[PDB]
RNA sequence: UGAGAGUUUGAUCCUGGCUCAGGACGAACGCUGGCGGCGUGCCUAAUACAUGCAAGUCGAACGCUUCUUGGAAAGAGGAGUGGCGGACGGGUGAGUAACACGUGGGUAACCUACCCAUCAGAGGGGGAUAACACUUGGAAACAGGUGCUAAUACCGCAUAACAGUUUAUGCCGCAUGGCAUAAGAGUGAAAGGCGCUUUCGGGUGUCGCUGAUGGAUGGACCCGCGGUGCAUUAGCUAGUUGGUGAGGUAACGGCUCACCAAGGCCACGAUGCAUAGCCGACCUGAGAGGGUGAUCGGCCACACUGGGACUGAGACACGGCCCAGACUCCUACGGGAGGCAGCAGUAGGGAAUCUUCGGCAAUGGACGAAAGUCUGACCGAGCAACGCCGCGUGAGUGAAGAAGGUUUUCGGAUCGUAAAACUCUGUUGUUAGAGAAGAACAAGGACGUUAGUAACUGAACGUCCCCUGACGGUAUCUAACCAGAAAGCCACGGCUAACUACGUGCCAGCAGCCGCGGUAAUACGUAGGUGGCAAGCGUUGUCCGGAUUUAUUGGGCGUAAAGCGAGCGCAGGCGGUUUCUUAAGUCUGAUGUGAAAGCCCCCGGCUCAACCGGGGAGGGUCAUUGG
């Protein structure tokens, strides 16, 4: 159960996060396969940024994004690549 | 036990144990009762080596032996009769 | 804390003026106390360099802590001294910047101007007087509020405006042209008595 | 001491009110007086109690501030 | 980026020890304290634990039963069978000197639930059981007996070999052998639920079920090299070391057996005893080094003490079972119950270490189609100058030096522009208004595109409406008022910055080392003054430096400490000149790897800074291959 998730790396109250593929077993803070991108929920249009090359590469193997993941893979426009490599070839 | 689900578990796993060793026996017959066979020299020495295979390949379908175990019994087996 | 004494026994401490040549060394120009007069013997090369680091710690009124960690700043520079470096980087603090403006006669008063909120770098107000202004940032008086009583005499009455500062005295404005140097700046204490006194610590 | 191990320690100041089993705190601090004493005792601390009359190192001594 | 000083003498030079000037800390305690930000907080008894909470979920797998609106459909409860989860997350460092850990390799001796892809199936039968109903023994915990019932519960029959094994063929590898193709023999599975079309339609979407193969992820085993004291610890081994076969395991193997032999390890430190979780890292040092393994991340080990297995993809199981032991508790005496090294909390030990708080709004986790339900993980709040950083307790003008204190040669000097006096300020304080970001979403509606279809429902993502904040009326911003509420601790003979009075008289006392005190004490105790730091300041303890005082960097042995009383010699250490060769040391290039966070370099965000983020370098005594 590969998934891709966040993690926090904040101080108290400005939180940030590190978007990263773990196994599920694995704390949220603890190890970790390796890291994909980066993402800001300050900062009023939220920050993004992210290899996109791994991120397909990935999602190929059989990983499964979080559900907020998701909602920043899509706006980035790669779930749309998945569906037209997948179910088209 | 404290837990609630932990008091289930206990009689399901009992339950399970009881069936788990009649099936092991099972087997363990079948194929003791093809060697004592072959070291007699008897008449009715191929159907048993067959019902004997046949023991230990249901009991894997079973979940009681692994695959490999499997595998290694029947081969044993075959270098003895067949 | 900052301090708040009588500040003019510090200066007949030092033997040197520390209020912009305005004369504390008027009329007895010893130290203070009952053995003021009567002067006694030599003293050390202790002595000397801690009446160095007391002369610069107390002309621009710091802790000691917050004076350690600036000279140990400065020493990641090694481009050029580590002494003028030092001098340096401890006049581009905004409170040196309001008193050489001349929006303010002393530096206890600058501090006051910039710790209860009434000036501005580049239009944001700025409260914390160990700020770092960098070169080419004007700082201004906050035209909210700009028609008080004393910053406006103490524009009038310009003792001494430097040769790196800018400064137009209708908008209220100014800036650091480029940095200075020692020629330009005290060439009468020292860089190197200072820098000894912390080779051992 | 509560390791039950004896030892003899000096009591400084002017003036104490130590008598047999009172329980007191020790410190470290060799006196150069005689032979055998290695501690000192930390005035104002347990049933120790502070010098009443000092007015100059108060904080060694365990007194508190007097208005006077 | 390598600073030194005092102290052996009547005086000296050298040797030599002792002491001091710098840092830091999970610190404790004495005197004293105004705030915000970010962090930290049982180091001792792996001591004993009252009270609450820390793991459940699924009615779209299955039969029952109770209600609210005699036949009625929904909503809300109750236990039960069945699936999955409970092996994660969270705690601690007692054991362990060894493949436990670090770094570098190997497996042609290996396993892997959920997740992604591919190929092929999904046929037809049977016998039960909890619940429920009645009933017996029970102090209770709980046990039995009779009768009826369901399934994705259970069991046989069919069909499937792509799996393993053997034979021939071809190619190949580092022994054992590996791959691909052909045959031959015995054998092995499976389950439905919810929808759409419904002329009988017999079709179909989706989620599940069985067999085989890959990926991913997680685990298992073997090997080189590296990190501790003692020789006032030299011998240790009898499944011990090797072979033959048999059993056994996912798997190779003395792993375990029967037989055969007499081997194995050790001065390059075996064995024993003592102490210790290991590493990234952290403190100190010019470096080489030395000392620690707390917060944070990785690996290991344990779960009241000691044995064992069972279920399961995975455990010899942290809030599971069985037996033994000590301890505690309830009992009608026949018997029963329990394990805070989870979060709070308590008694005890100690110089010493926090609230029996709020919430799943955010991130992660379990189950479910989903709404959701669970979550002391976690996000927040409370306590404590324990630490680091930031800002205050006013600012400007102000004299022949006001009064008072201290001193005085009695003229004066110093506290002192310091107060007064005049004009200003509001960071903070107080009162009054306004007031956030953290939120992205699941679900629910409409609308489009693609691949499947006889077709539609649905699948997979796009576009749009709609919907949620514990912190909390928190941060913050604006208005008025007031210098009003907010400074202490150590030292002042030399080292080492800063001196005069009075009291006392080898007393009372002081000291880090020199050393002070017997009538004019700058060394004791007070007052005035002065110096260092400052919401802190001193003291004790622990470690590195100074210490070239264990000297590789970097010392010595005539008289200061120090050449065995002398020879002979096994092992070891080191060796004359030269031609060709080799490539073990040595030098050098390319590739892989040395996690993340830290130290450092550049850049950027919080009004600045601590702090937070992005991109780099560095760190091996490392491996492979070429000179």
């Amino acid at each position: 159960a590969v998934k891709i998730r966040l993690k926090r790396m904040g101080s108290k109250k400005s939180p940030f996060y590190r978007i990263v593929v773990a196994d599920s077993r694995s704390p949220r803070d603890g190890r970790f396969i390796e890291t994909v991108g980066t993402y800001n929920p300050l900062k009023d249009p939220a920050e993004v940024v992210l290899k996109e090359d791994l991120v397909l590469d990935w999602l190929s193997k059989g990983a499964q994004p979080s559900d907020t993941v998701r909602n920043i893979l899509s706006k980035e426009g790669v779930m749309k690549k998945h569906h037209e490599a997948k179910n088209v070839k | 036990p404290n837990i609630e689900s932990a008091i289930k578990r206990v009689r399901t796993s009992a339950n399970a144990n009881a069936k788990n060793s009649s099936q092991t026996n099972a087997m363990r017959t079948a194929i003791k009762k093809f060697e004592e066979a072959v070291a007699a020299g008897a008449d009715n020495v191929d159907a048993l080596y067959n019902e004997a295979v046949k023991a230990v390949d249901m009991a894997a379908t079973k979940g009681l032996i692994h695959k490999n175990k499997a595998n290694r019994d029947k081969i044993r087996l075959s270098k003895l009769a067949k | 804390s900052r301090y708040t004494g009588p500040s003019w026994k510090v200066s007949r401490r030092l033997g040197i003026s520390l209020s912009g040549t305005g004369k504390e060394l008027a009329r007895r120009p010893y130290k203070p106390g009952q053995h003021g007069p009567n002067s006694r013997g030599k003293v050390s090369e202790y002595g000397m360099q801690l009446t160095e680091k007391q002369k610069l710690r107390h002309m621009y009124g710091m802790n000691e802590r917050q004076f350690r960690t600036l000279f140990i700043k400065a020493s990641k520079i090694k481009e050029g001294k580590h002494g003028v470096n030092f001098m340096v980087l401890l006049e581009q603090r905004l409170d040196n910047v309001v008193y050489r403006l001349g929006l303010a006669t002393t530096r206890r008063q600058a501090r006051q101007l910039v710790n209860h909120g009434h000036i501005t770098v580049d239009g944001k107000r700025v409260d914390i007087p160990s700020y770092h202004v960098e070169v080419g940032q004007v700082i201004g008086v906050r035209e909210k509020s700009q028609n008080i009583s004393t910053i406006k005499e103490a524009v009038e009455a310009t003792v001494g405006r430097p040769a790196f500062v800018s400064f137009d005295t209708e908008k209220l404005e100014g800036s650091f042209t480029r940095l200075p140097e020692r020629d330009e700046l005290y060439p009468e204490i020292d860089e190197a008595l200072v820098v000894e006194y912390y080779n051992q610590k | 001491l509560s390791n039950l191990i004896e030892v003899t320690a000096y009591i400084p100041g002017i003036g104490h009110n130590l008598q047999e089993h009172s329980v007191v705190l020790l410190r470290g601090g060799r006196v150069k007086d005689l032979p055998g004493v290695r501690y000192h005792i930390v005035r104002g601390a347990l049933d120790t109690a502070g010098v009443n009359d000092r007015k100059q190192s108060r904080s060694k001594y365990g007194t508190k501030r007097p208005k006077a």
